[PDB]
């Protein structure tokens, strides 16, 4: 019956790579397609239309071509940004003329756009609680786009995914993973051996 | 400005029970109006579009039952029934029937379903001062904060730097842990960063303040568990800056 | 083919 | 030689009966081919020439939806129609919409039409370029700014352009 299918669930790619974005439908007529972004924390929204074979939508320097042929309309984009870390949605209008209102939107795709870290300096800080206690965290920190951050084995040794702040003023990014446990055989320098650090890192006493 | 209004914007509601969402429309260039429901796996389906007042609809999809109500040229109502699985419900509108004009979304209903009342508790917040090792290898401060503890996993973690809310600097998880991942109503934590010049760390006057907004239970529950009544609340910790 | 259900009223 | 396709749309609300009688005619170069009568017994689009016998079960069933729901635009546009011109309920009032396509001997579009008349008289219509409207009067004003903003022309474009060229093209080959 009446579908849309967007062949990715998540794709990850550094600033400035090539993107395309999988959109197959199956529907008779003459249905419109659309695509819809949904960024982080907001609601969906429209980003452009096609109505008929072979035109291109575009906004925001991505595009898609209506293609009846391969029932196609992939999204790509040259060059995308980091500000382009969303969740695209394809749809397709109602195609049986009864015009219902339904939009028939495919599973989404997360796009995760990661910086390009110029001067990386990866290293694992202990940080106490300013409350004093004997309370401790692990701070993986300043390692390049290209590392990946997996959890621990143990299932009470909490290890969250990377995250990327801007410190806007000093034009500067840095990823970070945090990891902290109750273990009292918790260690910082072994802490995300069930991750494939860097070698270059730094282990401070 | 604003095309849509919709209320609630949150609500927890235990399973079974029913609740009541209504949609505004600021502008009648839209007169189209719909209802979409988003599940937790991230998937839209279209409930119902409805023009004309008197318009009355009803759907039954996995996790809920609906009852979508045109009242006038611009109210729009949903009722939300046998909920078994939280969803977030967005009006949306249109200037057309929407095989064309786009839609445009409203700001969300977001429901939560719990099985049960006494699996809530607020987070517990603490604030993890800079490394010297940090300071010394790289004339920057990192702050990290945790909530810890919460269920269900609705927060909104923001850093307050002299009473001023900040966001550069800042990075927070997208998504909570659940501490215990099995147990199926685990409770979660949260992690975010801030990370300033050793400078800005270094002096004694400047206050780092993260901030936890949970959504919890009402004044309008009834509730008798002895550890306190786990409602919307703001849990802080806080950290001052040192010379050291 | 006749035209689908009009999008927009007067 | 060249060739059209036509649809005419008529509803035409009635005194003590308030339903409106709803109809739509295609037809090709000038001929009748299909029909939907809305005072027929459960009504469905039906064939008026043998070339149109061999469209298959799921297109008579397409279209018979869309005629129902066709209905209901042709009677909410009636009511706002008797707003805009500021008569009363209960009258005889008819809209009519006329669209098509005409081609040449290529089969490449030469002219399409979307046109809207009101009690006999032209009420707004879509110019040669497929692009701009021209509005009769006060009340037709009103139908061009709300159409101008939300880009109804693009819309009626793309049938023009699109099905309402290919099908006349199959229904030409269909009746050598």
């Amino acid at each position: 019956m009446d579908s849309v299918t967007q062949t990715e669930g998540q794709v990850a790619l550094s600033e400035e790579d090539f993107l395309t974005i999988h959109c197959n439908y199956s529907a008779s007529g003459y249905p419109a397609l659309f695509w819809y972004v949904q960024y982080p924390g907001e609601g969906p929204q429209f980003l452009f239309r096609a109505s008929r074979d072979k035109e291109k939508g575009s906004s925001r320097g991505f595009e898609a071509t209506y293609n009846k042929e391969t029932t196609s309309f992939h999204l790509q984009k040259a060059s995308v940004q980091e500000s382009d870390s969303a969740v695209y949605y394809c749809a397709l209008g109602d195609p049986t003329g009864a015009n219902t209102g339904k939009l028939t939107f495919g599973h989404g795709t997360i796009l995760r756009v990661h910086p390009n870290i110029q001067n990386p300096d990866p290293a694992v800080y202990q940080l106490r609680d300013s409350k004093s206690s004997d309370k401790s965290v692990c701070l993986f920190t300043d390692f390049d786009s290209q590392t990946n951050v997996s959890q621990s084995k143990d299932s009470d040794v909490y290890i969250t995914d990377k995250c990327v702040l801007d410190m806007r003023s000093m034009d500067f990014k840095s990823n970070s993973a945090v990891a902290w446990s109750n273990k009292s055989d918790f260690a910082c320098a072994n802490a995300f051996n069930n991750s494939i650090i860097p070698e270059d890192t730094f282990f401070p006493s | 400005m604003t095309l849509l209004e919709q209320n609630p914007r949150w609500r927890l509601v235990p399973r079974g029970q029913a609740v009541n969402l209504r949609c505004i429309l600021k502008n009648s260039q839209y007169p189209w109006m719909s209802w979409y429901q988003q599940d937790l796996q991230k998937q839209l389906q279209w409930l119902f579009t409805l023009r004309s007042p008197g318009d009355k609809e009803v759907k039954s999809l996995p996790g809920a039952d609906y009852l979508a109500t045109r009242v006038t040229d611009t109210e729009l109502r949903l009722q939300v029934a046998n909920m078994s699985q939280g969803r977030t419900l967005y009006c949306t509108c249109s200037a057309g029937r929407g095989g064309y004009a786009e839609q445009f979304f409203g700001p969300g209903t977001r429901l939560t379903v719990l099985e049960d009342l006494k699996n809530v508790f607020p987070p517990e917040v603490a604030v993890f001062e800079p490394s010297e090792a940090e300071i010394s290898h790289t004339q920057k401060a990192t702050l990290v904060c945790l909530a810890t503890g919460f269920y269900p996993d609705h927060v909104e973690l923001s850093w307050w730097v002299n009473g001023k809310e900040v966001h550069s600097g800042v990075c927070t998880d997208p998504q909570p842990l659940k501490e215990q991942p099995a147990l199926n109503d685990s409770r979660y934590a949260l992690s975010s960063r801030l990370r300033v010049s050793a400078t800005f760390w270094q002096n004694p006057r400047n206050h780092f303040r993260c901030q936890v907004q949970f959504y919890g239970l009402s004044e309008n529950d009834e509730w008798t568990q002895d550890r306190a009544k786990p409602v919307t609340q703001i849990v802080s910790a806080e950290a001052w800056g040192r010379a050291d | 083919h006749p035209g689908s259900v009009n999008e927009f009223d007067f | 030689g060249p060739h059209s396709m036509r649809y005419y749309e008529t509803a035409t609300s009635r005194r003590g009966l308030g339903e409106p009688r709803y109809t739509s005619v295609g037809y090709v170069d000038d001929k009748e081919f299909v029909r939907f009568d809305s005072d027929a017994e459960n009504p469905r689009y039906e064939p008026q020439v043998p070339w149109m016998e061999q469209e298959g079960p799921e297109y008579w069933e397409r279209i018979t939806q869309v005629a129902k729901g066709q209905e209901q635009w042709f009677r909410v546009n009636l009511r706002t129609l008797l707003g805009y011109y500021n008569q009363s309920a209960g009258g005889t009032h008819t809209l009519q919409w006329m669209y098509g396509c005409d081609v040449g001997s290529d089969g490449r579009l030469l002219r399409g039409y979307e046109q809207f008349a009101y009690d006999g008289c032209d009420y707004i219509a879509l110019n040669e370029d497929l692009r701009t409207w021209t509005a009769a009067d006060m009340a037709a004003q009103i139908t061009r700014r709300k159409w101008e903003q939300a880009g109804a022309a693009e819309y009626y474009r793309a049938y023009l352009e699109g099905e309402c060229v290919e099908w006349l093209h199959r229904y030409l080959k269909n009746g050598n």
